[PDB]
RNA sequence: GGGCCUGACUGCGAGGCCUGCAAGCCGAGCAGGGGCGAAAGCCGGGCCUAGUGAACCGGUGGUCCCGUGUGGAAGGGCCAU
RNA sequence: GGAUGACCCCAGGCGGUAGGGGAGCGUUCCCGAUGCCGAUGAAGGCCGACCCGCGAGGGCGGCUGGAGGUAAGGGAAGUGC
RNA sequence: GUGGAGCCUGGGAGUGAGGGCGCGAGCGAUAACGUCCGCGUCCGAGCGCGGGAACAACCGAGACCGCCAGCUAAGGCCCCC
RNA sequence: CUGUUGGGAAGCAGCGCCAGAGAGGGUGAAAGCCCCGUAGGCGAAAGGUGGGGGGAUAGGUGAGGGUACCCGAGUACCCCGUGGUUCGUGGAGCCAUGGGGGAAUCUGGGCGGACCACCGCCUAAGGCUAAGUACUCCGGGUGACCGAUAGCGCACCAGUACCGUGAGGGAAAGGUGAAAAGAACCCCGGGAGGGGAGUGAAAUAGAGCCUGAAACCGUGGGCUUACAAGCAGUCACGGCCCCGCAGGGGUUGUGGCGUGCCUAUUGAAGCAUGAGCCGGCGACUCACGGUCGUGGGCGAGCUUAAGCCGUUGAGGCGGAGGCGUAGGGAAACCGAGUCCGAACAGGGCGCAAGCGGCCGCAAAGUCCGCGGCCGUGGACCCGAAACCGGGC
RNA sequence: GGGGGGAACCUGGGGAACUGAAACAUCUCAGUACCCAGAGGAGAGGAAAGAGAAAUCGACUCCCUGAGUAGCGGCGAGCGA
């Protein structure tokens, strides 16, 4: 018997397409072009989400840095001192410390600036 | 070596029929599957594109025309065409051995004797072809019609009160099938068709 | 057990390979015929059982043996088969050529003839001929043979 | 339709026993004046087939 | 270089080299009947690696295997070339 | 481990074209059906930021629609763009 | 030396346009992003990722999924960064 | 039948009945009991059929002896040229006949694969003959057959419109609703159209009429945009807007990152192919045969084919035949061996065949189902330039 | 009495090529496509100058098997009782 296509095309194409709501031109209205632009997310997402962790990262050093200039040391250094010492602060807390607990990053400073 | 049931038209009994110990539902299923496969028509069909109303007639010429080659209308990539791999009118049916078939016929009923909803009756009591009897005849024998009856006997009077009913189904004793046994829900045999069994598990 | 409890066993009804249908699925796009070549195309290779390139094939270098035979047709003419001793243990009493046919031991419009792989049972056998060291075995453990005719 | 046998094949090869295919040597059929005893001769043999052409060669052979 | 001779064998062939196939290559040993030598022994062509051509169709010499109801015969087979 | 894949602990492998093996989703049709859902709304269509599945999907809800649809388990293909 | 080692037998393949690089040679001109062999490697199929401004094959490194955690590789540490 | 919900019962409810009929289809939705039917029975004055039964007629029917009158002519037969056969000149018969030669009438003649002998089989050159077989314009029945890009080319006024001098080619196009109740009349309008009104369950069912997707065009609203560099996205932060009550959704200012898909290739974002966009058609199959695997059945055995019987979605029968149980050898022939050979050397191809105490257990083999492949067919789908035939 | 028509189906008289052989000529396609004659509800065949080894069967037609056997074949591709 004729299985024919009927509706399943229809599906996923109302999906595909609804994935792709936002979209300049036929990206977002065209199947085959929205489709297309859908394969490009994909990567771009997989890619930038290995790639946020590093910019971060990027993001909070260049703070940490700002701060240990404040205090007349650089970063290089200042992250000798917390690890010839034995303090094992992460930097996401580091940077936040030097924003918001000025004082008590000082006392880091100075251990560091000592462990050397 | 089972107890079937009897129904003696004076109370009751119990008989020897000794089936098989062994169910094998893979092998009734294989025979179940031969049964709806051989009665099928077979009978759909589709034309070919060699089969169809047009003309083997090329529609525009190879090279020149700006447009793709083409052979002639009667191609399946065009509307209208004949259909590729089309159904053609075939034979489903297929020779199921012999030996298979009687362990079928077999194990069904020795299934739903072990069950105890299997039932051999002597003859039929107040019931000469005419429903409402059988239908008052059935109430005595222990079915209501809560469950589905498949029914036995060479005696087209019984068996046709019996027809028209819902939950049962009519049958010939030279035409007991496994289909129709798993089919139902219970098994009210008879004697002579209970010696057509007999005669044939052999 | 009814209707809905017949049941193929497992794997007796697998499913089909099913080229020419998307990515995933492991064989659309050139489903399964790699890349050009004859045997891309519908239709075929030529047969692979003797085309050797162009080549001489590898069957037809051989020489050829003995008579094979010439116009109108074959001779015709008495066709034996062997039956043994080992075989005519399922047995108790005479035994004949129409009889060991029935048995399923020998094909029938085929002169039976005896040969002794085995040990001779106390019988009375009738062939249209016995192998030398059948005659043996069977005559000197008791029994008659009958070469018929 | 029915398989036809390659009458070619069931010309020059046999099947064995075991399922070995069999053969004739090939080089004696002329040229031999010069040819040694000892080659005249092992081309009487029947030798068998190497297994991947022998196997095609049975295909040939549907009936047997 | 000389004497004798014809193994420039018949029937086979353990075990290998080689190699995709098919081919090519090497070979002790047993039997038959021999050559040379007093003997041990050596000889299945040539110091060795080129001097070659699968099948198919057909010739010729044997073998006397099949012989289209029988006896033959025509024609085929095997062995050799 | 325990006891016959129930589920937990541990160690390890898991880029991939040609291509091989596996396990699944969905479409049409058949047995299941004299059945079962359904005008208190079938299939179809249009939404959803919710639920389940790795996924193909499947649920669930709202609007539309206005007479069909059809399960568990199996079967067969004009089966997926 | 227990390894997605090996061997044995079967089923199904695809491939029989390769390219760059290092080294060893022939050809060419001690030319060619040149040609042809050999040994390796990588791209092919790792146009996934860090380096090299950019950039198949050069250096680092073999991407199951997630993390706003940590150490490193090549290569970098004056601003772009 | 009644009640109830509903525009509408056939739904749901209460209480019942028929069934040789609970196939199917209709009736405002879902009906064994309302309609058409269904089971089961009944029916022909006329025309046709009439193979069964009845009758009548043509028609048919002995034995031995003797005689040697007859028994199919340009025929047998032989030769030359062909054809048919499985038979392609082959050892080439047989049956058919274009050309030449040319008989005999049972002590005649043809055949049995050149020919000869024997031993047989049959009566050529006159003709007719039912049934069992083929087909499907037609009519009926049934679909694990299609549902308006499908199924016939045609559901529709289709071999039509249209195209071609012609032969010839060859379309599109079905659906309001239960019922036309098809919108009186009024107002803007030349009309088309629309706005009230009116019908309907429903009028975004209003005839351009079921459903009413997507591309595509518009009106209204929220965010955003005129110092900005882009495969149009992604990640992160912030603003404004909505839904809400540490949460979401929408949009996008700034920053970081970033070379479309397919195909073909050593290598493509590639200035190498294809694609305007959407929708809908569109390519690995079927039968018979092989060879493996596999789930089952039986096991020195396994299995039916065509058909016969039975049922009309019932299966049974049928042992003809097929593979398997023994091989080796060109073959005769021999056989657990056989071949080569002088060998009772040696080799080649074979035979040694599973676990316990007949059973079991398992299977050699075979049968069926399924899956992977191969051979035969167009054999995964579209594609030539050409060849040939009958016609125009 | 004939004449003309009729979806295929049948008999007769004529009768291709592409294709296969991975080229091609014998061979294949194939006595197929097609023209023409004719017959009919069917058509052809049909009461042995048969068959072919059984001292056997006993008109013809059609079906299954025989059997892809015997054979045919640039002994090729294939053809096939
Ligand atoms: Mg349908
Ligand atoms: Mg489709
Ligand atoms: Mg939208
Ligand atoms: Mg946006
Ligand atoms: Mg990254
Ligand atoms: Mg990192
Ligand atoms: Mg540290
Ligand atoms: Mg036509
Ligand atoms: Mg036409
Ligand atoms: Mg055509
Ligand atoms: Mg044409
Ligand atoms: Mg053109
Ligand atoms: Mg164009
Ligand atoms: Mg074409
Ligand atoms: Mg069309
Ligand atoms: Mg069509
Ligand atoms: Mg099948
Ligand atoms: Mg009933
Ligand atoms: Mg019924
Ligand atoms: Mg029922
Ligand atoms: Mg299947
Ligand atoms: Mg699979
Ligand atoms: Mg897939
Ligand atoms: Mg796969
Ligand atoms: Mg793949
Ligand atoms: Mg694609
Ligand atoms: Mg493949
Ligand atoms: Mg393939
Ligand atoms: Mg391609
Ligand atoms: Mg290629
Ligand atoms: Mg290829
Ligand atoms: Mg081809
Ligand atoms: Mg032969
Ligand atoms: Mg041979
Ligand atoms: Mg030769
Ligand atoms: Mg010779
Ligand atoms: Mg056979
Ligand atoms: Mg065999
Ligand atoms: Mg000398
Ligand atoms: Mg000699
Ligand atoms: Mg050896
Ligand atoms: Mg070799
Ligand atoms: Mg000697
Ligand atoms: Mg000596
Ligand atoms: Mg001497
Ligand atoms: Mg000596
Ligand atoms: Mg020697
Ligand atoms: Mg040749
Ligand atoms: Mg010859
Ligand atoms: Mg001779
Ligand atoms: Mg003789
Ligand atoms: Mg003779
Ligand atoms: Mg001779
Ligand atoms: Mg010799
Ligand atoms: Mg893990
Ligand atoms: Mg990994
Ligand atoms: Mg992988
Ligand atoms: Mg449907
Ligand atoms: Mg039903
Ligand atoms: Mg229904
Ligand atoms: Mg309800
Ligand atoms: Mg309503
Ligand atoms: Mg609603
Ligand atoms: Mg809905
Ligand atoms: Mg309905
Ligand atoms: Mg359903
Ligand atoms: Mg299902
Ligand atoms: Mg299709
Ligand atoms: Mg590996
Ligand atoms: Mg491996
Ligand atoms: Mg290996
Ligand atoms: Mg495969
Ligand atoms: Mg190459
Ligand atoms: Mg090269
Ligand atoms: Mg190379
Ligand atoms: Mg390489
Ligand atoms: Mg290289
Ligand atoms: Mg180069
Ligand atoms: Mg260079
Ligand atoms: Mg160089
Ligand atoms: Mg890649
Ligand atoms: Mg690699
Ligand atoms: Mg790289
Ligand atoms: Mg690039
Ligand atoms: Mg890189
Ligand atoms: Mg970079
Ligand atoms: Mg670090
Ligand atoms: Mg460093
Ligand atoms: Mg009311
Ligand atoms: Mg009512
Ligand atoms: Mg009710
Ligand atoms: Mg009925
Ligand atoms: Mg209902
Ligand atoms: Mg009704
Ligand atoms: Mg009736
Ligand atoms: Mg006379
Ligand atoms: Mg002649
Ligand atoms: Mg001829
Ligand atoms: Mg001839
Ligand atoms: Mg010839
Ligand atoms: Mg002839
Ligand atoms: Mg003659
Ligand atoms: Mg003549
Ligand atoms: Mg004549
Ligand atoms: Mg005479
Ligand atoms: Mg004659
Ligand atoms: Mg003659
Ligand atoms: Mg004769
Ligand atoms: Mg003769
Ligand atoms: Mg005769
Ligand atoms: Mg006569
Ligand atoms: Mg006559
Ligand atoms: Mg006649
Ligand atoms: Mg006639
Ligand atoms: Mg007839
Ligand atoms: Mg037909
Ligand atoms: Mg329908
Ligand atoms: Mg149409
Ligand atoms: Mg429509
Ligand atoms: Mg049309
Ligand atoms: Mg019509
Ligand atoms: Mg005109
Ligand atoms: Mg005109
Ligand atoms: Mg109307
Ligand atoms: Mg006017
Ligand atoms: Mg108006
Ligand atoms: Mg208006
Ligand atoms: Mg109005
Ligand atoms: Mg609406
Ligand atoms: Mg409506
Ligand atoms: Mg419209
Ligand atoms: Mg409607
Ligand atoms: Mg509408
Ligand atoms: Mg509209
Ligand atoms: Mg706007
Ligand atoms: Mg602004
Ligand atoms: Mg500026
Ligand atoms: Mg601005
Ligand atoms: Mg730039
Ligand atoms: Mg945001
Ligand atoms: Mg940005
Ligand atoms: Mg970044
Ligand atoms: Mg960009
Ligand atoms: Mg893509
Ligand atoms: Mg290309
Ligand atoms: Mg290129
Ligand atoms: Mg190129
Ligand atoms: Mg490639
Ligand atoms: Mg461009
Ligand atoms: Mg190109
Ligand atoms: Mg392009
Ligand atoms: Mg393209
Ligand atoms: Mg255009
Ligand atoms: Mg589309
Ligand atoms: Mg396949
Ligand atoms: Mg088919
Ligand atoms: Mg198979
Ligand atoms: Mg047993
Ligand atoms: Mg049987
Ligand atoms: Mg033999
Ligand atoms: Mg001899
Ligand atoms: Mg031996
Ligand atoms: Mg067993
Ligand atoms: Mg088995
Ligand atoms: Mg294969
Ligand atoms: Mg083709
Ligand atoms: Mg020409
Ligand atoms: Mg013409
Ligand atoms: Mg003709
Ligand atoms: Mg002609
Ligand atoms: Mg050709
Ligand atoms: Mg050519
Ligand atoms: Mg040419
Ligand atoms: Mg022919
Ligand atoms: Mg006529
Ligand atoms: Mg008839
Ligand atoms: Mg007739
Ligand atoms: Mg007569
Ligand atoms: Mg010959």
């Amino acid at each position: 018997p004729r299985a024919k296509t009927g509706v399943v095309r229809r599906r996923k194409h109302k999906k595909i397409l609804k994935l792709a709501k936002g979209y300049w031109g036929l990206r977002s209205k065209s199947f085959r072009k929205a489709r297309e632009t859908l394969f490009a997310a994909g990567n771009y997402a997989y890619a930038h989400r290995k790639r946020r962790k590093r910019d971060f990262r990027r993001l909070w050093i260049v703070r940490i840095n700002a701060a240990c200039r404040q205090h007349g040391l650089n970063y290089s250094t200042f992250i000798h001192g917390l690890k010839k010492a034995g303090i094992e602060v992460d930097r996401k807390n580091l940077a936040d410390l030097a924003v918001r607990e000025p004082q008590v990053f000082a006392e880091l400073v100075e251990r560091a600036k000592a462990a050397q | 070596v089972y107890q079937i049931p009897v129904l003696s038209p004076s109370g009751r009994r119990e008989l020897a029929a000794d089936l098989p110990a062994e169910i094998n539902p893979h092998l009734l299923w294989e025979v179940v599957r031969w049964q709806l496969a051989k009665r099928r028509r077979g009978t759909a069909s589709t034309k070919t594109r060699g089969e169809v109303a047009y003309s083997g007639r090329k529609i525009w010429p190879q090279k020149h025309t700006g447009r793709a080659r083409h052979g002639d209308i009667g191609a399946p990539i065009f509307v209208g065409g004949g259909v590729v791999f089309g159904p053609k009118p075939r034979d489903y049916s297929y020779t199921l051995p012999k030996k298979v078939r009687k362990k079928g016929l077999a194990m069904a009923v020795a299934d739903r004797a072990r069950e105890g909803k299997l039932l051999l009756v002597e003859a039929f009591a107040g019931v000469n072809g005419k429903t409402k009897e059988f239908l008052a005849w059935a109430k005595e024998a222990g079915l209501d019609g809560s469950e589905s009856v498949l029914l036995v006997t060479g005696n087209e009077l019984v068996r046709r009160a019996a027809r028209n009913l819902p939950w049962v189904v009519t049958l010939a004793p030279e035409g007991l099938n496994v289909y129709d046994i798993v089919r139902t829900e219970r098994l009210v045999m008879d004697l002579d068709a209970w010696e057509v069994f007999q005669n044939r598990i052999g | 057990m009814k209707l809905s409890d017949l049941r193929p066993n497992p794997g007796a009804n697998k499913r089909r390979k099913r080229v020419g249908r998307g990515p995933g699925s492991g064989h659309g796009k050139t489903a399964t015929r790699g890349h050009k070549g004859q045997k891309s195309r519908s239709g075929g290779l030529k047969d692979p059982r003797r085309f050797e390139g162009g080549r001489s094939t590898t069957l037809m270098r051989l020489p050829k043996r003995g008579m094979q035979g010439q116009v109108p047709g074959e001779i015709k003419r008495p066709r034996y088969q062997g039956v043994n001793l080992k075989d005519l243990a399922r047995f108790e009493g005479e035994v004949t050529p129409e009889l060991l046919v029935r048995a399923g031991l020998l094909k029938k419009g085929y002169r039976l003839k005896i040969l002794g792989e085995g040990e001779a049972k106390p019988l009375k056998v009738v062939a249209h001929a016995f192998s030398k060291s059948a005659l043996e075995k069977l005559k000197a453990a008791g029994g008659e043979p009958v070469l018929l005719e | 339709p029915k398989m036809k046998t390659h009458k070619g094949a069931k010309k020059r090869v046999k099947i064995t026993a075991s399922g070995k295919v069999v053969a004739m040597k090939t080089g004696k059929r002329h040229l031999n004046w010069q040819k040694s005893g000892k080659e005249i001769r092992q081309k009487g043999r029947k030798f068998v087939l190497a297994k991947p052409e022998a196997e095609r060669i049975k295909l040939l052979l549907p009936y047997e």
